[PDB]
């Protein structure tokens, strides 16, 4: 998973 | 009078969501990819095979520049990596560790990083379990329920809520025949990305009464340890100003925030906790 986007 | 004028300032240009704040907001972003470019705030480190798997976001690393590097334990084969940085307090000290949610397998790493720079102060800025999903690992001790990691046990001494959204941790932490006491505030009510006004402050408070003196670094979590975590950071800072007496006459919440960001990726990440921001500076002056 990616926290910024 | 700084801080009326400050006040003037904010209200003339529209208040909490005038047009210009966004585009401060904005020209912090800009400032910010800039910085990467210019290589100014790198991740080599938090991009090493040996690290990638602590860091809980492969999207959030810690600047090279400013990280936090861990060295108890070192003589033992430890890692020195953690995802941290620090921040520098209004006096130019070290006075924020910025970090992310620990994991599973980075406990001992938060731990290393609480007991090495002598944190008496942990403040948490999301839950455990967010919508979904597993966003902190608990790393603090409960009830009847000690927490042991490497050499470290955690004990829970009390607990009590300071307030609805916010719940006062007392532990004692020991390491090598040696006790510590470490207060772990945690606020519940925090959307990522978003904003709570009043408890965030009583917990700067709080937070601030149990710190007292002394140079040691608090300790400012979230689950990525960006937005939350900035924002935190970013008041503590402003009320230091405050209660000093150091307000400048041109005082810049825009200069505030591009300095945090220079020194933790993303520390005040939207443009909504940017606003929130000025509004609660404004509150903390009027």
């Amino acid at each position: 998973p990616e926290y910024l986007t | 009078d700084s801080a009326r004028s400050f006040l003037e300032r904010l209200e003339a240009r529209g208040g909490r969501e005038g047009a210009v704040l966004a585009g401060e907001f904005s020209d912090i972003q800009a400032c910010s990819a800039a910085w990467k470019a210019d290589g100014v705030c790198s991740t080599v480190a938090g991009s090493r095979p040996e690290n990638v798997r602590k860091n809980r976001y492969k999207d959030v690393l810690p600047y090279d520049q400013t990280r936090v590097i861990l060295s108890l334990l070192q003589e033992e084969g430890h890692s020195d990596y953690i995802n941290g940085n620090f921040i520098r307090g209004v006096d130019g000290s070290l006075a924020y560790i910025a970090t992310q949610g620990p994991l599973p397998h980075t406990l001992l790493d938060f731990w290393r990083l609480v007991w090495e720079f002598g944190v008496k102060v942990i403040l948490m800025a999301c839950r455990e379990i967010e919508n979904g999903r597993k966003r902190c690992e608990r790393y603090w001790a409960q009830e009847q329920e000690p927490l042991q990691t490497g050499l470290f046990c955690i004990t829970l001494i009390k607990e009590k809520w300071l307030n609805e959204d916010i719940m006062l941790r007392t532990l004692k932490v020991t390491f090598q025949k040696e006790s510590r006491s470490v207060y772990q505030l945690q606020y519940m009510s925090w959307p990522d990305r978003g904003v709570p006004p009043d408890h965030m402050l009583a917990m700067v408070e709080e937070a601030r009464r149990l710190q007292g003196s002394g140079p040691e670094p608090l300790c400012v979590h979230s689950s990525a340890g960006c937005g939350r975590t900035g924002v935190l950071c970013t008041v503590d800072y402003v009320r230091q100003l405050l209660l000093t007496q150091m307000i400048p006459p041109d005082f810049s919440l825009f200069d505030v925030v591009l300095k945090m960001r220079k020194q933790r990726p993303a520390a005040v990440q939207t443009e909504e906790q940017y606003r929130f921001l000025y509004h609660t500076v404004a509150q903390m002056f009027c």
